[PDB]
RNA sequence: AAUCCGGUUAAUAUUCCGGAACCAGAAGGUGGAAUCAACACGGCAACGUAAAUGAAGUUGGAGACGUCGGCGGGAGCCCUGGGAAGAGUUCUCUUUUCUUUUUAACAAACCACACCCUGAAAUCGGUUUAUCCGGAGCUAGGGUAUGGUGUUUGGAAGAGUUCAGCGGCUGAAUCCGGUGCGCUCUCGACGGCCCUUGAAAAUCCAACGGAAGUUGUUUUCACAUCUGGUCGUACUCAUAACCGCAGCAGGUCUCCAAGGUGAACAGCCUCUAGUUGAUAGAACAAUGUAGAUAAGGGAAGUCGGCAAAAUGGAUCCGUAACUUCGGGAUAAGGAUUGGCUCUAAGGGUAUCAACUUAGAACU
């Protein structure tokens, strides 16, 4: 598995036609973890921060299938 | 009646030993019913099936006779059945006791004994001058001052 | 600092146990520093209605010791087969019957 | 052992195959001269010699 | 060449399921890099960087290597101080007794004996447990390389585990640290030993060489794309699955290895796991097999001290003839040993960690 540190990464990952599906994880310590799915390896943004957090799930293509913890 | 295939089962699934499996005795026809791992599965929810605790190993005593044993008790000439290297090897004695001197005598010289000091003690700390670390701040104490 | 309830409202609804041996236990078996009858300001009882037993200690004092001396006394009065001490929140605990 | 030739299992199967009762309406037939297999082997009694 | 974790069956799992990777091969594609100063730059250097053409030929390396001994590092285990969940105990005592406290391959970043640079060293210094090193450049100072079974994060808490409810679901917890002549494995740097010096090859990489060579050329660089056959795979591996005619007290290679006592992988006892299998029952006659003990004597027994007994650990004292000077030697002979309350020293940064010896009483 892969770390991104870069929000903008992971919307360039996601919209890179080998991403296939996309998990948010919601952690007790209120950080949330975007993974997406590719061919080769699971991209993992871990955003520490509510207000982007779901700026970046809109922010998400409409295409992309988005799961629920 | 037999009941050997739900007991390997029930080892199995709980993740313990055939010793530590336990069914209800006062429900063997339903658990001689229960014959997959689905079935052994429910009567564990159930709590027909009960993975016992593990014996008693309490450490207590050994504990005891250790925090006796620290305040010198325990150790004298009757209870000494090995020999005094077999008990605390004089090899590992005098390493201890060579890495104690030259820690201290290199932080001197840092602090500031000099490079000639430092290369007297040192040969004579490796030839079994300076029992211990004491002995060799003695010494130090005694040398340079006897000169100035 | 840190803040201790043990809930008995089954146990005073039905005189099960009381106050005065709720109080009276802990204050005499809290080892404090491994010596009773020292509590001081450090930890100190305070009840709060005829259902609680509240402990608030200065120091480090755990919950697993108040459940401790809970069954130990329900030992005592002999009934320690129809009550039970489960913990329900952080650092409360209360009793159960079967 | 478990590490096996392919060979040895062909004859093995086979050895299985023909450690078999025989069937019942064999013993019903007209001029049938047959009741049990007296070629029947056990793995404790005699080995297959492979 | 390259696979891990969790789960799953009545019986199969590194093979299935879920999730997460990896290897090799192949083609072209996308992005970047070199190039009209054809085949990149930086660093005094060791050498570094995401790339950075290299034919024939030659050469080098890896693969690829004994055994022993201590030393240091890591991992798991053991041990341990608190916290939290349940559980055992509770005449009395015990802020306790026990259990659960878990984190894989893989991915990224990080991390000091050899080498380099300045400088020139005797009043010689540096330094290991172990005496090696230095005008063929020490010490010191600053660098380079090697780089996980280390740390930080991804995997990954959603898993697994533990508990509390509800009728599959809902709540919590799954925490913060220490320690070492410890154990197993491994790694590092060394020391010893040999009239003993302790495989090959397939594969893989590199160098030297310089053939070729506005588009076009290259590109061991980052990405996506596709593929991976055949056979083995159950189970036993043994006081019942093997060989001894047998479900035979025999034999048959090897891996893992908890706590206490103790020098110890000894014996004895226990935890996990496993088993409670070997015709039974009742009686205690002779003889027997296997163990014990015996007053006084102490080898009178016997072909012969055969069997048995006696001695035995450790500490201190003491130790002959003889000798190939190495031994003899644990010679022979003496003394001492519990429990408990104490001090006395021996280490690390006022304070922490750790068994190891010397006494002193009292009993």
């Amino acid at each position: 598995p892969r770390q991104i540190s870069d929000i903008k990464q992971f919307l360039e990952i996601a919209r890179r036609k080998d991403a296939t599906s996309a998990r948010i994880k919601k952690n007790t310590n209120k950080d949330v973890k975007f993974k997406l799915r590719c061919s080769k390896y699971l991209y993992t943004l871990v955003v520490a921060d509510a207000k982007k957090a779901e700026k970046l799930r809109q922010s998400l293509p409409p295409d992309l299938t988005v799961t629920e913890v | 009646a037999n009941l050997r295939t739900q007991k390997r089962l029930a080892a199995s699934v709980l993740k313990c030993g055939k010793r530590k499996v336990w069914m209800d005795p006062n429900e063997i026809s339903e658990i001689s019913n229960a014959n997959s791992r689905q079935n052994v599965r429910k009567l564990i929810k159930d709590g027909l099936v009960i993975r016992k605790p593990n014996l008693m190993h309490s450490r207590f005593r050994i504990r005891k006779t250790h925090a006796a044993k620290r305040l010198g008790r325990h150790t004298g000439y009757g209870k000494r059945k090995g020999t005094a290297e077999a008990r605390m090897p004089s090899a590992v004695v005098w390493m201890r006791r060579q890495r104690v001197l030259r820690r201290l005598l290199r932080k001197y010289r840092e602090s500031g004994i000099d490079k000639h000091l430092y290369h007297t003690l040192y040969l004579e700390a490796k030839g079994n001058t300076f029992k211990h670390k004491r002995a060799l701040i003695e010494h130090i104490q005694r040398a340079k001052a006897e000169a100035n | 600092s840190n803040k201790y309830i043990i809930d008995a409202t089954a146990a005073v609804n039905d005189k099960i146990f009381d106050v005065a041996a709720f109080e009276k236990y802990l204050i005499d078996r809290i080892k404090v520093d491994g010596k009773t009858g020292n509590l001081g300001s450090s930890v100190v009882v305070s009840r709060e209605g005829s259902s609680k037993i509240a402990v608030i200690a200065h120091i480090d004092f755990s919950g697993r010791y108040l459940k401790y001396l809970t069954k130990k006394f329900l030992k005592k009065h002999s009934l320690r087969d129809w009550l039970r001490v489960v913990s329900t929140k952080k650092g409360v605990y209360e009793l159960r019957y079967y | 052992p478990s590490h096996k030739s392919f060979r040895t299992k062909q004859k093995l199967a086979k050895a299985a195959r023909q450690n078999r009762p025989i069937p019942q309406w064999i013993r019903l037939r007209t001029g049938n001269t047959v009741h049990y297999n007296m070629k029947r082997r056990h793995w404790r009694r005699t080995k297959l010699n492979i």
